[PDB]
């Protein structure tokens, strides 16, 4: 919810879905003993499309696999002979 | 036609709600805040944009 405050309008992870969770819970009202399990299997459905949602989020739309590559770049010294030319031009200013 | 006005159409005159009750759908019933936004607000915001 917080990223689709400022995310343009991309829907919820489940979508209709959503409905489909609000019924579940809804037989869980109507249930006439509280079952963990089948609370929990619910939570876990309802984990995991989102889950899956924001991974796609992640990988697609948040491109994580560019952002750990810069890192592996630039934390990581990726750029091992960029990072070696500046070394080579900033001792003489890290010495001091 | 004034004699029917004054007779037939007197005779004849026999020309004799938003259900906002949430407990059809209390678990489906958005928030009264929530359905505020949900139902008034959309409208509002599209007739200012427009």
């Amino acid at each position: 919810e917080n990223q689709n405050v400022n995310l343009t309008r991309k829907g919820s992870i489940l979508k209709n879905q959503e409905d489909t969770f609000a019924a579940e819970l809804h037989r869980l009202k109507q249930q006439p003993l509280f079952s963990l399990v089948d609370f929990e299997q619910v939570v876990d459905r309802i984990r995991s499309t989102v889950a899956e949602h924001l991974w796609k989020l992640m990988v697609e739309e948040s491109d994580l696999l560019g952002q750990l590559k810069i890192i592996k770049d630039f934390y990581l010294l990726g750029r091992g002979e960029l990072f070696q030319a500046f070394i080579d031009t900033a001792q003489h200013m890290l010495k001091t | 036609i004034n004699f029917a006005r004054m007779y037939l159409e007197q005779s004849d005159f026999h020309e004799k709600d938003v259900c906002v009750d949430r407990s059809s759908e209390s678990v489906t019933c958005q928030t009264f805040e929530l359905t505020l936004r949900s139902c008034l607000y959309p409208h509002i915001d599209k007739q200012y944009l427009d």
